[PDB]
RNA sequence: GGGGACGGGUGAAACAGGAUGAUCCCGCCGAGACCGCCGGCCGCGCAGGCGCCUGCCAAGACCGCCUCUGUCAAUCAAGGGCGAAGGCCGGGGGCUAGAAGGCGAUCAGACACCACCGUAUUCCCGGCCGUAAACGGUGCCGCCCCGCGGCCGGCGCGCGCGUCCCGCCGGCCGCCCAGGGAAACCGGGAGGCUCCGGGCUCUGGGGGGAGUAUGGCCGCAAGGCUGAAACUUGAAGGCAUU
C-alpha cells in the first residue's frame, strides 16, 4: 500500500517441518511468476538470487543488502535503488559497497544481498501534476500532507511565527544542539544556497 | 675562495649589442687548467691573464 | 660501510636515523642494492617495520654487472618483503625499460604494435606484460616507409599474444625474473614476428604486478634466500 | 659505494635539487634556488643552482652520501617538457664537488593522454 | 588572393584533423598546420658532458639522449625564428634547409 | 570582428523591438 | 612517511599557498576526462567528421571476373534523413580547462591583454536547435585532353626471386606543355569557348539602406528560413605594379 516498489511473495520449503514457508521480499526488476530464486552461500549469480556479498563479484548491482550479518536486509529497498559491490577485503572479511546516496560503507562479507535493481524505477520522474495525486500517495503512507509554512502561522504556533511582513526574521540555519521546539530551520547546515559543483 | 687567474686562448668575439662585452675562452693559468668561456669588459687579447672571481660560471659558447 | 648515524654524528633529523642493508634476489650477481636510512624505534613505529615494503628501482646493469650494451637500459623494481638479520630481503614489484630507450625505439615511417596481456603466474601473482614491437624496412624495398598492411598487423598482434601464452603461461616469479634478466622471451617474440615481416625493437617494455598474494615468505626463500634453488 | 638518488627539478619559476635514499621515502637533504636567491626571476638561474648545490653537497657528505644517481625532471605533465637553465648547473655542481654520478635518467612526467592545458584555444596572447 | 596552394596546412583527403597545442603559446592549432620539429639532444649540456662521464662510476655508461617533438603555431614560431618569412619563390622550396 | 559585432548589435536591437511589440498587441 | 622554509606566478611583479610542516620525494587510493611519440602531400566516410585494449553486430568503396539482369539511368522544386561547435530542455556526472563573476597587476584610464580563483559549460543518455571562413571560398553526371614524379588499395606480366621491375584499374597529390584568364593562378581545369550549343539543378545583376521592416512558416527560447520599399550615393570591389 505505502511502497512504490513492488513486493514479491516467494514460497520456500519448510526446513524444520513438512510444510512450505511463504516469504515476502522487495522485488528486483525481472522477477517473474514461477521464477526459481535460490537463497544461500552456494546460490548462483542470477538476478533475484540471495547470496553473501563476499561471494558476489565486484561491480554487481544488489538490493536489500544486510547492514550487519543476519539482519534480514536494511539497505537498498526503495524503487530503482541499488548498491554496488565495490571491493572485497579478504584479510578483514569485509566488503565495501557504494550505498545509494553515493556513500561507501564496509559491511561483513557474510552479510547477504539480493542481485538486481529494485523494481518501480523512474517512479519519481512523472510529475504528480495535481494536489490530488499527492493526497492519494500520502493517504497510503501517513498524515504528513498538506504542509503549512511556519511563516504563515502565528508566533505562538511556530518559531518562524508571524509578524506584519511574513518573514523568518532570523537566520534559517539552526545549531545541531538546538532543543526540540527550536530545531525548525535548516539543521546544522554546512553550507546553504543553490550553487554548482561537486 | 680567492680569485684564480686564467689566460686567454681564443678571443671569441664582441657581445652585449654594444660590442662592449668581449667573449674569450680562458684556460685556468694554474690548477686543473679547465678551458671555460668568460665575458670580459675593456681591451683584451690572447695571453691576457685576468683573475676570475668564481670561474664555475661560463657564458654561452660563442654567444 | 654505507651507514652514518649508526657509528657517527649527523644533522638533527638524522641523529636518530640508523641505516639498514638492502639485498636483491639471488638471480642478480650484485645482491647488495644499497643502504636505507630509518629513524630508530621511537614508540609505535618499529624501525624494521617502517622499511617493510619499500620498492627500489635498480638498473639490470647494476643488479647484473658486465656488458651495459645489453641490460643497461632495463630497470627492475624490487620491493622489500621481510627484514631479517638487519637486512632487507626483496622480491619482484615490476620491470621496465628506461625513458631514453622508449624514445629511441620510436621513428617516423614505421608501424608500432603495442599490446598488454594479463598473465596469471602459478605463484598467485597477476602480471600485466606490456610488449612493444616496431615494423622495419625490408632488406631491399623501393618505398621509404616501413608501414605494413592489416593482415600483417593482425598476425603480429596475435603472434605476440600467442607466444606470451607459451613463454609465460605456467611461469612462476623466480622463473620470470630469470627470463627477464636474460632476454629469452624478448628473443622468442622477435623470432615469431620476424617470420611474419621484418621487425625491430620487439621486447617486453614493461611488466607490472597487478595483484600480489600476501604471506610471500615461501616466495622469498625460493628467490632471495636461496641461490641453489633458482639455479 | 654509498648511493642515493638526487632528483633535480629543472623548471621555470624555480629549481629543486633534492637527494633521497634510493627508495625515495627518506630525504638526505633538499635545496632550492629561491633559498639561495633574493630575486624571483633569478630563482630558475644557473647561479642559484650552483649556489644551492655545494650547500646541498655539504649536508649530504656529512650524512655520508658519497655518490648519487641523477633523475632530472622538467615541469612536465600537460606543459613544459624542457629543462630550465638551473638543471644543467645542478648536475655540473654535483660533478665538480666530488659526488660520483651513477645513472642519469629523465623523470619528466609525460602524459599517455592529457587533460586540457591552461591558456585557451587562442592561447597566452601576451 | 590565395598565397599558398596547400592553404598553409597539409590537409589532403580529410575534412578535419586532430588539435595540437603550441608548446610556447598554448594555443589550439590543427595537426596539419603545426611546426612538428623532432629534436634528439643529450640529457646534459655538451660543455658538462665529458666531466659527467669521468665522474660517472658506472663503466660503459652512455649519456641518455632526450627525444622530444616541439610543435608550435605560426605566430609562436615566426617570432622564435623556427620558420622565417620567405620570398615568394623561396616559399615554394619545400626542401628542409641544410 | 566588426561584422560579427554588427550582427550581435542588430540581434540585441531586434530582441528589444520584439519586447516593445509584446508590451502592445 | 620523510625532510625543513620558502613556494607559486611573471616579461618584471603582485594576489592567494605555507611550522594546522607548503613546495619537493615516495608509497597508496578515489574521481572523471583523454587516448601521446608512432601520426603522414597515410587512409576511411555522404558531408559534418573519424586514433586505448578486447570482443560482438551490420556495412561500404575499390579490384579481379567468359556470373546474373537488361536500361532498371542523370540531375533534381516539394518532401524525408543527416549536420562541427556553442546554445537549450529533462535525467545524471563533475577530473581538467573555463564564456560569466571576482580578484592582483598594467595604464592617463583598463570592469582588456598577462597572473590567480572559479560558475554555466566541457562528458554520457533521451531529445530540440539547424548554423560555421560547413572552403577546394571551385554543385552533379558524362567525353577528350602533356609530359614528369610521389603515395595508397587491388590485380596482372616478366624475372631469380626483389615488400624488385614493367604495366593496368580506382583514389589522393606535387610540378606543369599547350590552352585559358583582368591577373594571381588553373592545368585529374579555371583546357577543348565572341571559332561561343553534352544533360540537370542552384545563385548573382553598381555600392548602401538591409538581412532592416512587415507578413508567413519553424523552434521551448536563442534564433532559423523566406524577404522589402521609401530613401541615399558615384563609386564600392577584384588582381597586379611602383
Amino acid at each position: 500500500r505505502g511502497r512504490g516498489a513492488p513486493l514479491a511473495r516467494v514460497q520456500f520449503p519448510n526446513m524444520r517441518g513438512e510444510g512450505r514457508v511463504n516469504e515476502l521480499f522487495i522485488a528486483p526488476e525481472g522477477m517473474y511468476t514461477g521464477q526459481e530464486v535460490f537463497s544461500g552461500n552456494k546460490a548462483t549469480l542470477h538476478i533475484g538470487n540471495i547470496l553473501p556479498v563476499g561471494n558476489i563479484p565486484e561491480g554487481t548491482y544488489v538490493c536489500n543488502v544486510e547492514e550487519k550479518p543476519m539482519d534480514r536486509g536494511c539497505l537498498a529497498r526503495a524503487s530503482g535503488t541499488y548498491c554496488l559491490v565495490v571491493a572485497h577485503n579478504m584479510e578483514t572479511n569485509k566488503t565495501r559497497i557504494r550505498l545509494p546516496s553515493g556513500q561507501k560503507k564496509l559491511i561483513s562479507s557474510k552479510a547477504r544481498a539480493m542481485i538486481g535493481l529494485v523494481a518501480g524505477g523512474g517512479r519519481t520522474d512523472k510529475p504528480l501534476l495535481k494536489a490530488g495525486n499527492a493526497y492519494h500517495k500520502y493517504k497510503a503512507k501517513r498524515n504528513c500532507w498538506p504542509v503549512v509554512r511556519g511563516v504563515a502561522m502565528n508566533p505562538v504556533d511556530h518559531p518562524h511565527g508571524g509578524g506584519n511582513h511574513q518573514h523568518i526574521g532570523v537566520s534559517s540555519c539552526v545549531p545541531r544542539n538546538a532543543v526540540p521546539g527550536q530545531k525548525v530551520g535548516l539543521i546544522a547546515a554546512r553550507r546553504t544556497g543553490c550553487s554548482g559543483g561537486k | 675562495p680567492e680569485p684564480i687567474n686564467a689566460r686567454v686562448i681564443e678571443v671569441l668575439g664582441r657581445t652585449s649589442s654594444r660590442g662592449g662585452i668581449t667573449q674569450v675562452k680562458v684556460e685556468f693559468m694554474t690548477g686543473e687548467k679547465r678551458q671555460i668561456i668568460r665575458n670580459v669588459i675593456g681591451p683584451v687579447r690572447k695571453d691576457d691573464i685576468l683573475v676570475l672571481m668564481e670561474s664555475e660560471r661560463e657564458a654561452r659558447r660563442l654567444r | 660501510g654505507k651507514k652514518k648515524i649508526t657509528q657517527r654524528k649527523n644533522p638533527d633529523p638524522y641523529l636518530k636515523k640508523e641505516w639498514y642493508p638492502v639485498i636483491a634476489p639471488a638471480h642478480f650477481k650484485s645482491r647488495h642494492i644499497g643502504q636505507t636510512p630509518v629513524t630508530k624505534t621511537a614508540g609505535l613505529r618499529v624501525a624494521t617495520d617502517v622499511i617493510n615494503h619499500r620498492v627500489y628501482e635498480v638498473n639490470l646493469g647494476d643488479l647484473n654487472p658486465g656488458a651495459e650494451d645489453l641490460n643497461g637500459n632495463t630497470k627492475f623494481y624490487l620491493q622489500t618483503q621481510l627484514v631479517s638479520d638487519g637486512k632487507c630481503l626483496t622480491n619482484f614489484h615490476g620491470m621496465d625499460i628506461t625513458r631514453h630507450k622508449y624514445g629511441s625505439l620510436f621513428r617516423k615511417g614505421c608501424d608500432c604494435i603495442d599490446v598488454f596481456m594479463d598473465i596469471p603466474t602459478t605463484d598467485g601473482y597477476l602480471l600485466r606484460v606490456f610488449v612493444i614491437a616496431f615494423t622495419d624496412r625490408f632488406r631491399f624495398q623501393r618505398r621509404k616507409n616501413c608501414h605494413v598492411k592489416g593482415r600483417v598487423i593482425r598476425m603480429m598482434r596475435a603472434g605476440i599474444y600467442e607466444t606470451l601464452h607459451n613463454e609465460l603461461g605456467k611461469v612462476s616469479i623466480p622463473v620470470l625474473v630469470t627470463k627477464l634478466s636474460n632476454f629469452e622471451v624478448n628473443a622468442k617474440l622477435t623470432e615469431a614476428l620476424q617470420k611474419i615481416t621484418m621487425c625491430r625493437d620487439v621486447m617486453i617494455r614493461r611488466v607490472k604486478v597487478v595483484k600480489r598474494p600476501r604471506n610471500t615468505m615461501e616466495l622469498l626463500s625460493t628467490m632471495h634466500d636461496s641461490n641453489q634453488v633458482r639455479n | 659505494e654509498a648511493f642515493a638518488v638526487c632528483h633535480i627539478y629543472a623548471g621555470k619559476n624555480d629549481t629543486f635539487i633534492h637527494v633521497t635514499d634510493l627508495s625515495g621515502r627518506e630525504t638526505i637533504g633538499r635545496v632550492s634556488g629561491g633559498m639561495k636567491v633574493k630575486r624571483h626571476c633569478d630563482e630558475p638561474s644557473a647561479y642559484a643552482a650552483m649556489q644551492a648545490t655545494q650547500d646541498l653537497i655539504e649536508i649530504i657528505t656529512d650524512r655520508g652520501i658519497t655518490a648519487v644517481h641523477i633523475k632530472i625532471r622538467a615541469d612536465g605533465g600537460t606543459g613544459k617538457r624542457v629543462y630550465g637553465q638551473g638543471g644543467s648547473a645542478a648536475i655540473r655542481a654535483l660533478v665538480r664537488g666530488g659526488i660520483k654520478i651513477g645513472r642519469i635518467e629523465d623523470s619528466t612526467p609525460i602524459p599517455t593522454d592529457r587533460t586540457r592545458h591552461k591558456g585557451g584555444r587562442r592561447g597566452r596572447r601576451l | 588572393p590565395v598565397k599558398r596552394r596547400n592553404n598553409g596546412r597539409s590537409k589532403y583527403n580529410c575534412g578535419h584533423t586532430n588539435i595540437v597545442r603550441c608548446q610556447n603559446c598554448h594555443r589550439c592549432v590543427p595537426k596539419d598546420k603545426v611546426i612538428k620539429r623532432f629534436t634528439i639532444r643529450n640529457i646534459v649540456d655538451n660543455t658538462i658532458a665529458d666531466d659527467v662521464l669521468n665522474a660517472c662510476v658506472i663503466q660503459g655508461f652512455a649519456i641518455p639522449k632526450l627525444y622530444n617533438k616541439v610543435q608550435y603555431c605560426v605566430s609562436c614560431s615566426i617570432h622564435n625564428h623556427i620558420v622565417r618569412v620567405r620570398s615568394r619563390e623561396d616559399r615554394k622550396i619545400r626542401t628542409p634547409p641544410k | 570582428m566588426r561584422a560579427k559585432w554588427a550582427k550581435k548589435r542588430m540581434r540585441k536591437l531586434k530582441r528589444k523591438r520584439r519586447h516593445m511589440k509584446a508590451r502592445s498587441k
